[PDB]
RNA sequence: CUCUAGUCUGUUUAAAAAGGCAGGGAUGAGCUGUGAAUAGGAGUGAAAGGCUAAACAAACUCGGAGAUAGCUGGUUCUCCCCGAAAUGGAUUUAAGUUCAGCCUUAUUUUAGUUUAAUAGAGGUAGAGCACUAAUUGAGCUAGGGCCUGUCAAAGGGUACCAAACUCAGUUAAACUCCGAAUGCUAUUAAAUGAUGAAUAGGAGUGAGACUAUGGGCGAUAAGGUUCAUAGUCGAGAGGGAAACAACCCAGACCAACAGCUAAGGUCUCAAAAAUGUGUUAAGUGGAAAAGGAGGUUUAGGUACGUAAACAGCCAGGAGGUUGGCUUAGAAGCAGCCAUACCUUUAAAGAGUGCGUAAUAGCUCACUGGUCGAGUACUUAAGCGCCGAUAAUGUAACGGGGCUAAAC
RNA sequence: GGCGGCCGUAACUAUAACGGUCCUAAGGUAGCGAAAUUCCUUGUCGGGUAAGUUCCGACCCGCACGAAUGGUGUAACGAUUUGGACGCUGUCUCAACGUGGAGCUCGGUGAAAUUGAAGUAUCGGUGAAGAUGCCGAUUACUUGUGGUUAGACGGAAAGACCC
RNA sequence: GGGUAGUUUGACUGGGGCGGUCGCCUCCUAAAGAGUAACGGAGGUGCGCAAAGGUUACCUUAGAGUGGUUGGAAAUCACUCUGUAAGUGUAAAGGCAUAAGGUAGCUUAACUGUAAGACUGACAAGUCGAACAGAUACGAAAGUAGGUCUUAGUGAUCUGGCGGUGGCAAGUGGAAGCGCCGUCACUUAACGAAUAAAAGGUACUCCGGGGAUAACAGGCUUAUCCUUCCCAAGAGUUCACAUCGACGGAAGGGUUUGGCACCUCGAUGUCGGCUCAUCGCAUCCUAGGGCUGGAGCAGGUCCUAAGGGUAUGGCUGUUCGCCAUUUAAAGCGGUACGCGAGCUGGGUUCAGAACGUCGUGAGACAGUUUGGUCCCUAUCUGCCACAAGCGUUGGAUAUUUGAGAG
C-alpha cells in the first residue's frame, strides 16, 4: 500500500471538499494524463489497483507517475455500537482530488495504447475522468 | 419512494417553476434602478414594492432607515452618497421614479 | 472505552479594547495580551503581563515599523 | 366424613374462589361440635412473605390531618394598548429554582439604528513552502551492507539500503514569508422618528423545532446529535406548493355584490393566453448512478476526396520463406524474439480472423477496375434511449387527457 | 468459611507416572461427572427409532461436582418430573350423524360495561411518521334481521416492564 | 450491641446500569473583535526557587562545514557560512536581539498606608494601573523594584488555635469573653463547598409521573445484510466474456444485526404452533425460448412468464436446521417478524422450590430445572347470507339480451 509513515495527530476532521483545483492541474513529468471531472476522495487501494492496470497493461514501454498520496485517514466506529465515546480509529487512508487533477501521468508508449491502459485504469476510479495528451505538443 | 429524495425533489421542483417572463420583468426594474442609482444628486421618489417579512435583518433595518415600513409606501429623497449605498443594499426591493 | 481527554480552560478575553483613534483618558486599558504582540510608544505604558495603557488622554495610533506594531497617544 | 392433583365449564359468573367428571387420606401427625387463651413492630406460623373478620413485606377505627408533593389535573364575564422566552452563569442541579438577558407600567433623560467618507486591530477563506511535519520523479552523494587484488592493514565493482543538497511537482484544524470579502470599533454628515438609557413596581421564561449558509461528531447516513448567522413556526390568519405548523408570497381594526397586483398560474375539472423561431418521438415532460450507445439539432477539429475518397461488386492479396526458432510439430495464425526481411513491387503484414496434432484450407489489412460525394474517427453544447428494480388497487403529471395542452 | 498456577519429560504419534519453579493458612482425598450443575454443545461413542437437540449406558477437555449448606447408593413408597413398550381408543388421517340445555320466532318481565356528538365507504397518498372525517380518484338505492370479529391504535384496570 | 429505631447511599449520560468524567491552565474545533457546545481532537496541573527574586554592568546561542592527544557521527578548542532554527525551572501558546537568554558584583521592593482610571463580568469574585506619603535595595545619575517573560500550582462562610492592639466590659473597679489587625488548621477534589458525623437489596413491592426515556411494533437511515450491475487480469488444450470471474468501481431492495428516539406507558399484549388466508416476483415445479466446452439422455447460464400447484414424519418450545422416506416441486418474501375482542400457553416475562456461579449478607445471573387463572352478550365501518320499502314515468304477469362480477 501506500501511506505515511509517520503522522503528528492520527484523527483528522473531514472536511468540506469543493471548487476546482488551482494547483496541481498540469502535465509535468510524462506526454498523457488522467484528470479528473469531479472532486472526491480517492483512497490508496484504488490508487493501487489503478496503478496495476496500468503498469501491468504498459509492457515495459514507459514510466507512470502517481500524482497523489493519501495522508488523509478514515475513521469508522466499531460496527455495533451508539453514538458515544468519540472518534473510532483510522480505518484506511483517502486522498483528495477536486475537478483538474492530473491524478495520473504516463510516459513512453505510443498514444493508443495509452489511451486503453489509462481507460483501464479509469475504470476502477469513482470519478469521472479525462484522458488529456498535452494538447500543445501533438 | 424515500422521503429524503422527494424532499429534496419538491423543492427542486418548486424552485425550478419559475417564469421566464416574471424574471425578464424583474431584470427590466433592476436595469431600470441601477440606472437611476448612477446619477448623482437629483430628488428620486422611493417606492417599496416587496415585504419586509422574512427578509434579512440588516436590510430591514436599512429599509426603516430609509423610512419605509410597508408596500406601497412613497418616500421623496435627495441623492447623495448615504441615500445612495442605502438603495443599492436595497435595491431589489424598491422601485426608484425621479422626481423632475 | 471512553474519551482520553476533553479539558478547555476559560477564554481570557484578550484583544484589543480601544480602537485606533478612539479617544482615550488616564488609565484606560487598549490591549490585554500575552506577550508584546504589540509594542509601547509614545505616552503608554506596559503592565507586568504586558497589558497596554494610556499614560495621558488622548486619542490611540498604531504604527508598524519594520513589521513591528507600536501603539502610541497622540 | 374430610381435603383438591389432573381436566372441563364458569370468567359484565348460580358462587367476591364454586360446579360437573374425578382424585388423595380414611384407627390416626385423623375429622368435627361447644367454650376459653395468645393483638399490630405484636400474635401465630410441619415455614408459603402464609394467616390475624372477603384487603397484610406490619390489620382496622378515630385523632394529629385540610400531613407533605420540584408530579398530574382543574381554575368561571367582556373590550382596548403593548408584548416575550425556551439563552448565559450557578446549583445534591439536568422535568426545579435563582441572577443576568428578553417584556410591561410610571417618571426622568436624549441618543440607539442604518449607511457613506476617512482611519484602525486580525489571520479565516484562499494561497504558499519561507518554519514545523507529510510526500512524487529525476540529478547528486555521504553513510550501511553486497561483490571484487579480500585477513580484520590501506583497498577497489556499486543493481541497491539511503542522509544532506539541486531542479521540477504536491498535503495540513492543532504548518504560515503572505492574505481578502463580510463582520467589529471610533469620528463626522445626512437619513429614519421614540426603536436608546437611568430609577422604581409587576412578571413570565430558562424542554424548542425546521429552512438557507459555515462547521464538529456520525458512515461528507438519518425528520440524527451538538454550535454560529438570519428567517419562519412557536405566538400568524390569508394566497400558492393536489392534501402538507418551519418552504414561496404576504402581517388579519370592522364593513362594501369596487379596482390594481405578489407568489403561483392561464385546454378541462378550475377563476386566467395568444402569437414568433427552434428542439423533443421517449408521454421524455410526469424520479436517480457507474457504464453502454451509427437517436437527433447546432457548432468545431483531425483524417480523405471529382487528379476518384468510403460501402458494395470483379481481381490480385505473392516469391525468397517451414522468418530463425523454443517444441515433437509451430509451414502466417501453442509460445520466445523483430517484422533496421529483402525483392517482383500496382500491393501483399515475420499476416486480421476462422480452422487444422503439424501444415493443409478458407478470409482480411494491402492494391487494381465498375460506380459516383461527402465519408471515417472525434470535441463541445440543446433535448432524448437503455441501465430503471416489490408486496390492498392504475399509484414517480392531483385527475381527465395533452405531440403541445412539452422544453 | 477456604481447598493454586506455569514449564519440561518415555524404543512412532499421542498424552505425562515423573521433575523443576512461584505462591498460600492449606491447595479437592474417597466417590461422582455434558449432571435439577457443561457456556462452547445437537461434545464424542454405544443402545433404542425407517429417521431421536429429549432419554439410557460410557468417555473426562469438571466454563463453574464434591464429602453433615452432607458425598455416593438404596428395598418400599409418590394425584412429583422424564423416556420407552403392550393394550385401548374420533387425539389424529377426516370428519359425519343423533341427544340435552342455550341460540332463532312470539308473549311477559327486563340489565350491563360504554358513549363529544354521526346525512361513520374503498384505494393510492398526505399528516404527530398506521386516516370513516384531509387530497385526487374509484365504488355505493333507502332501512332492518341472522351470523363473523379485520379495523374503530375496541372495552376493562391514572402500565405492573423501563426511567 | 442490625436485638431494635431514625436515615443516608450524587449528577452528567444519544434509556438506565457498567466504564469514564467533575476544579484550574494552553492550543484546535471557533466560521480573521469578544464570546460560543458535544462522552469532539492533543497536553498539563494541586509546584519549584533565599535565588531560579530585585538592581547595575558586561556578553550571545543551536546547526552545518572545516583543522585537531586519546576523541569515535556527536564532548572541549579555533575559523567560515547561516542569523534565533538555540535557550527561557515546569505543558502548550503568545512573546523574547535593546534580549525576557548567558555571566558577575551588591542586595531583600518576596515593603507599610493608599490609589485616579479601567478590563472582564448574573452575582460573589478575578485582573491591570500611572501617581502620592513613609522607609529601603541598586545606580554617578536619570530611574527601576509592591516576587518570578506572561497566562495554571487552588478553597467561600461558620467554628477553633496563635501574636498584637486596648474598642466593647450585664451596679462600680477588674476579669472571663468578644471585637479589631496580623495569621494558622478542610483531596470541603462531587473542588460556588445540602451534616461536625452516612453503604446496599427488592422478582414481595407500593405511590406520584413520563412516550421529556428504554424493551415489542410503525417511521427516518442503509453501516451491516440481500439482489444485481460496471472494469476483465486470468482459469478454461489455443479461446477475457460456454462457465467461473479475483483486485477494485456504481446502485437498488428495506428482509438481517444495528443507528435515531418522531407516534403510543389515565396499556399499541411479546416468540412459535393451529385455523384462515391475500399480495409481490428477485420462478421451486409445470409452459415458451437464446447460447453452450449442448451427440443422445441428463444438465449449466440467461431471458419471458405469478394460471395452478408447491409432502408426510423423527428430534427440539422452537422459526430455523439436520435426518428418514416420498414427490413434477417440496420456492423466496411483505402483510403490527399476517392472524390471541378466532384458538392453544410449550417458550419468554411475576410471586414457590432446587443446582452452578457472583456477593460477608439481603439477593443477583439474555445460566439451567420444575410448578404456575389467556377476560369481554358487536354500537359503527368491513365481510358472509336473507328480507321489508320504493324507484325504473299507466299498472301488472311470464320468457330472456347482456354491461359488470365471481
Amino acid at each position: 500500500m501506500l501511506s505515511p509513515k509517520k503522522v503528528k495527530y492520527r484523527k483528522k476532521q473531514r472536511g468540506r471538499l469543493s471548487g476546482e483545483a488551482q494547483k496541481g492541474n498540469k502535465i509535468s513529468f510524462g506526454e498523457y494524463g488522467l484528470v479528473s471531472l469531479e472532486t472526491n476522495f480517492i483512497t490508496a487501494r484504488q490508487i493501487e489497483a489503478a496503478r496495476i492496470a496500468m503498469t501491468r497493461k504498459i509492457k515495459r514501454g514507459g514510466r507512470v507517475w502517481i500524482r497523489i498520496f493519501p495522508d488523509i485517514p478514515y475513521t469508522k466506529k466499531p460496527a455495533e455500537t451508539r453514538m458515544g465515546k468519540g472518534k473510532g480509529g483510522v480505518d484506511h487512508w483517502n486522498a483528495p482530488v477536486k475537478l483538474g487533477t492530473v491524478m495520473f501521468e504516463m510516459s513512453g508508449v505510443v498514444e493508443e495504447l495509452a489511451q486503453e491502459a489509462m481507460s483501464l485504469a479509469s475504470s476502477k476510479l469513482p470519478v469521472k475522468t479525462m484522458f488529456v495528451v498535452r494538447r500543445d505538443l501533438r | 419512494i424515500k422521503r429524503k429524495l422527494r424532499l429534496q425533489l419538491k423543492k427542486a421542483r418548486f424552485n425550478a417553476s419559475r417564469s421566464r417572463s416574471k424574471n425578464k420583468c424583474f431584470i427590466k426594474r433592476m436595469e431600470n434602478n441601477r440606472k437611476i442609482i448612477s446619477k448623482n444628486n437629483i430628488n428620486v421618489q422611493v417606492f417599496l414594492v416587496r415585504s419586509l417579512i422574512g427578509k434579512l435583518n440588516k436590510k430591514v433595518k436599512v429599509l426603516k432607515a430609509l423610512g419605509l415600513n410597508k408596500i406601497g409606501d412613497k418616500k421623496v429623497h435627495f441623492l447623495n452618497e448615504s441615500i445612495k449605498g442605502m438603495l443599492n443594499e436595497t435595491i431589489n426591493m424598491i422601485l426608484l421614479s425621479e422626481v423632475m | 472505552g471512553s474519551s482520553k481527554n476533553g479539558r478547555d480552560s476559560i477564554s481570557k478575553r484578550l484583544g484589543v479594547k480601544r480602537s485606533g483613534g478612539q479617544f482615550v483618558k488616564a488609565g484606560e486599558i487598549i490591549v490585554r495580551q500575552r506577550g508584546t504582540k504589540f509594542h509601547k510608544g509614545k505616552n503608554v505604558g506596559l503592565g507586568r503581563d504586558y497589558t497596554i495603557f494610556a499614560l495621558s488622554s488622548g486619542k490611540v495610533e498604531f504604527k508598524t515599523l519594520k513589521g513591528r506594531k507600536y501603539v502610541s497617544i497622540v
